[PDB]
């Protein structure tokens, strides 16, 4: 049915205004629906931000009411969120969701007294910082005849010194998904992130199958397709 | 007001667990439950009285009693390990939405595994950029508690070490990584470097050498 | 043999009240026996229009039959149909009239409704329907996605447009909303057209009969 997809900057300067956009497809934004926003600081619980119903009706979190503005744009079939005077407390993964309509009287069917959010976006990582954006440097992690384990061998990609989060990695343009693990990122003393993505692969394929990792760093609009070859020694 | 729930609970696999959520807003509107796996968006598992969305197994059941809502998972499995949040709308005022604090469910009795360790030397491309990183990838271990140590030749090293906290992979086992940052001259001036991985009192060590392929 | 309604009334039986569930009818009867007024027969509070005349024409029938005038799985695609309410519960589970469908918004929308039926049954067809009246304006918009609603029922011998009136009311059977029930007789060959943008308690099952 309806699908949601967030979009916006992954970096906002302190005291600045966060500005996010959620695109609704497979449905009309001007409908009987409470389009909502939810955020999640790293390692923390879900926090409800606010909701909107077409006609201008907005309902916000009391602790966020002063800095939050949720609007809607019918022409582009989307609803937005704008959060002003951002600090480190506003660093979080922001979700846009859909809540059903509800009633405040005993004149509706039973299903209109439940609250839930069934349709969720994929999430947008926003970091509140003053540091600049930096694209990653990708280096291959080649397989070695010492570091193999019989019929299978491990090869990967080092994604070094990017900022901010996040980075996604696929293999062979998504055609290779089994044995793939992308580790979480380390935060170095320099304030830059780094991670690795490894895939376990049959050993007898090292010399005849091409392995390319696909690095995506949307905060810097950077895509790197790194070829991972066996060591020529 | 607010919804409170215990932050952590554990259940042995195959048995049943009941995740309780309490608050003054539960008498007005019905509570809803979500399951959040690490790094993923929350998925609604129960709404209304005991209604489950399409594609949610009947192992998840939800009951309420007074100012208390409960999520029961009968016959727990390894795939049920996630964070669970309650969620309701207040029946007073402008009807704001409140989330519970969340509950981390741990499924006990899963098979143990010794960590698999793969140590990568600095690639020739990174070296020719005048940088050097050793990459120690640790995977397929349960429980997810591990301690890493590095060695230059035979001497312990603590400078330039960065290790990720363990994370479960799609295998349900845990993985973790450790990086040793070096200069190309430090890399070439030693005879070998080692990544030492200790898990449940036993240790796996891998070694790389600049003179070998 | 007379129509035996047992512990429930004519209103609850003809509407499909969940407490009169089962209670299989017959093809013919010369009179009706009943226990009258269990909450006036309607599990959801409201007004039954021309109720005395309906009982008169249902007194003696010869070829009674209950059929599906508008099947649930079709007829109403862009609307949701599984609307139930606690006032019409069966076995401790909320339900609704077995012969009517509480149509509400599907995916946030309640498109313009238009469905017709032709009486090809060679007898009279009794069509029941309803119109819903929420108690506040906020719930009207949440349920039907319109502030101004109409329901048009047009046949060759019947024509009426209902406008829902929203007003606060006491709780009757725990509900502040009302549903007014209406009906008309469709002669053979006639066409009846239901048009709506909200508040319609749409006909699901109807009745064909003779001597009425
Ligand atoms: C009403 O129901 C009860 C129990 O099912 C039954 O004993 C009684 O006979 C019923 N009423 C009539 C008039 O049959
Ligand atoms: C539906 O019908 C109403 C009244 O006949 C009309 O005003 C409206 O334009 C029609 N279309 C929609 C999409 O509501």
């Amino acid at each position: 049915q309806v699908q949601l997809q967030e979009s916006g900057p992954g970096l906002v300067k302190p005291s600045g205004t966060l500005s996010l956009t959620c695109a609704v497809s497979g449905g009309s934004i001007s409908s009987s629906n409470w389009w909502s926003w939810v955020r999640q600081p790293p390692g923390k619980g879900l926090e409800w931000i606010g909701e909107i119903y077409h006609g201008g009706s907005t309902n916000y979190n009391p602790s966020l009411k002063s800095r939050v503005t949720i609007s809607v744009d019918k022409s582009k079939n989307q609803f937005s969120l704008k959060l002003s005077s951002v600090t480190a407390a506003d660093t979080a993964v922001y979700y846009c969701a859909r809540a059903p309509p509800y009633c405040t009287s005993a004149s509706c069917p039973d299903d209109y007294y439940y609250y839930y959010m069934d349709v969720w976006g994929k999430g947008t990582t926003v970091t509140v910082s003053g540091a600049s954006t930096k694209g990653p440097s990708v280096f291959p992690l080649a397989p070695s005849s010492k570091s193999t384990s019989g019929g299978t061998a491990a090869l990967g990609c080092l994604v070094k010194d990017y900022f901010p989060e996040p980075v996604t990695v696929s293999w062979n343009s998504g055609a290779l998904t089994s044995g793939v693990h992308t580790f979480p990122a380390v935060l170095q003393s320099s304030g830059l992130y780094s991670l690795s993505s490894v895939v376990t692969v049959p050993s007898s394929s090292l010399g005849t199958q091409t392995y390319i990792c696909n690095v995506n760093h949307k905060p810097s609009n950077t895509k790197v397709d790194k070829r991972v070859e066996p060591k020529s020694c | 007001s607010e919804l409170t729930q215990d932050p952590a609970v554990s259940v042995a696999l195959g048995q049943t667990v009941r995740i309780t959520c309490q608050g003054d807003s539960l008498r007005g509107y019905y509570a809803s439950w979500y399951q959040q796996k690490p790094g993923q968006a929350p998925v609604l598992v129960i709404y209304g009285k005991n209604n489950r969305p399409s594609g949610i197994p009947d192992r998840f059941s939800g009951s309420s009693s007074g100012n208390t809502a409960s999520l029961t998972i009968t016959g727990a499995q390894a795939e049920d390990e996630a964070d669970y949040y309650c969620n309701s709308r207040d029946s007073s005022g402008n009807h704001p939405v409140v989330f519970g604090g969340g509950t981390k469910l741990t499924v006990l009795g899963q098979p143990k595994g010794a960590p698999s360790v793969t140590l990568f030397p600095p690639s020739s491309e990174e070296l020719q950029a005048n940088k050097a990183t050793l990459v120690c990838l640790i995977s397929d271990f349960y429980p997810g508690a591990v301690t890493v140590a590095w060695k230059a030749d035979s001497s312990p090293v603590k400078a330039g070490v960065e290790t990720t906290t363990p994370s479960k992979q799609s295998n349900n086992k845990y993985a973790a990584s450790s990086y040793l940052s070096l200069t190309p001259e430090q890399w070439k001036s030693h005879r070998s470097y080692s990544c030492q991985v200790t898990h449940e009192g036993s240790t796996v060590e891998k070694t790389v050498a600049p003179t070998e392929c | 043999a007379p129509l035996q309604l047992g512990n429930c009334s004519v209103a609850g039986w003809i509407l499909g009240n969940p407490e009169c569930e089962s209670l299989i009818s017959k093809e013919s009867w010369s009179y009706i026996v009943e226990t009258p007024n269990p909450e006036n027969g309607t599990c959801y509070p409201g007004y039954f229009a021309d109720y005395e005349e309906l009982r008169e024409q249902l007194s003696s029938v010869s070829s009674f039959e209950r059929f599906e005038i508008f099947p649930k799985e079709s007829s109403w695609p862009n609307h949701t149909v599984t609307g139930v309410t606690a006032s019409c519960s069966h076995n401790g589970k909320s339900s609704f009239y077995r012969n009517l469908l509480w149509l509400t918004e599907k995916n946030g929308l309640y498109p313009n409704l238009s469905n017709s039926y032709v009486n090809n049954k060679e007898k009279e067809v009794l069509v029941l329907w309803g119109v819903h009246h929420p108690s506040n304006i906020r719930d009207q918009r949440a349920i039907y996605h319109t502030e101004n609603a109409y329901v048009s029922v047009v046949s060759s011998h019947y024509s009426r447009r209902f406008t829902p009136e929203i007003a606060k009311r006491p709780k009757v059977r725990g509900q502040e909303g009302r549903i007014n029930y209406y009906w008309t007789l469709l002669e053979p060959g006639d066409t009846i057209i239901f048009e709506a943008n909200g508040n319609l308690i749409a006909p699901w099952y109807a009745f064909a009969l003779s001597r009425g």
